[PDB]
């Protein structure tokens, strides 16, 4: 079935992307703390409620924190600034916090119960946000015998993550910090904050994807050149 | 999961 491409906001990011983020696909970004990518996160989660000629998908989204970051308040700016109604917008976020990371994996099976129920309605669940993938991965799998043991506890949420965005065509979006390890992200988008505190992405091992960089501004508007 |  054909993907969908959400528009970030930016029609910098967007020409990286290619239109924007994938359905059937997991869009992982990446970057030091303060880079943007809860902002993006924010960001998608508006732009995805948009029509399609408007660069969404007319959909519902479901939001997994680990961090306690996804701020209402954020979104009720961007929606506004973008001429939705903030509390609309906020009614088609589902938002669950993950305890640890045996309830983050539990938590993406949950979701498939919310998705099921859309699917067929004129807003189905379009975006899938995990914020952060791999925190509480990190903090409970550490020390000696925990990379290869860490690495199979995320490829086996990936590949749950993977099956609800091919089996219901969503865009699955998610975050990773980063100050050698495999990923199974569909694609990756590194982030950083760089002078002026413009942000910058780079497509990140996609030889056949733009080489180049976006830059784009954090504003009331969420993203945008 | 509950609506925001």
């Amino acid at each position: 079935a054909t993907i969908g491409r959400i528009s970030t906001g930016s029609k910098s990011l967007d020409k990286l992307l290619g239109g924007g983020i994938e359905t059937q696909a997991i869009t992982e970004v990446f970057g030091e703390f303060g880079s943007g990518k809860t902002q993006l996160a924010h960001t998608l989660a508006v732009m995805v409620q948009l029509p399609p000629e408007e660069g969404g998908l007319n959909g519902s989204v479901m939001w997994i924190d680990t961090e306690n970051t996804f701020r209402p308040e954020r979104i009720r700016e961007i929606a506004q600034n973008r001429g939705l109604d903030p509390d609309e917008v906020l009614k088609h976020i589902a938002y669950a916090r993950a305890f640890n990371s045996n309830h983050q994996m539990l938590l993406v099976q949950q979701a498939e119960d919310m998705i099921k129920e859309l699917l067929n309605t004129d807003r189905p669940v379009k975006l899938l946000i995990v914020d952060s993938l791999t925190s509480h991965f990190r903090s409970e799998y550490i020390g000696r015998g925990a990379l290869a043991e860490r690495q199979q506890k995320l490829a086996k949420h990936l590949a749950d993550l993977h099956r609800l965005a091919n089996l219901y065509d969503i865009a699955v979006f998610v975050t990773n910090q980063v100050q050698i390890l495999a990923h199974s992200a569909t694609l990756r988008v590194y982030l950083r904050k760089g002078k002026g505190g413009k942000r910058i992405a780079r497509l990140i091992d996609a030889p056949h994807l733009p080489e180049g960089e976006a830059v784009f501004s954090i504003t009331e508007k969420g993203i945008e050149d | 999961f509950h609506t925001a």
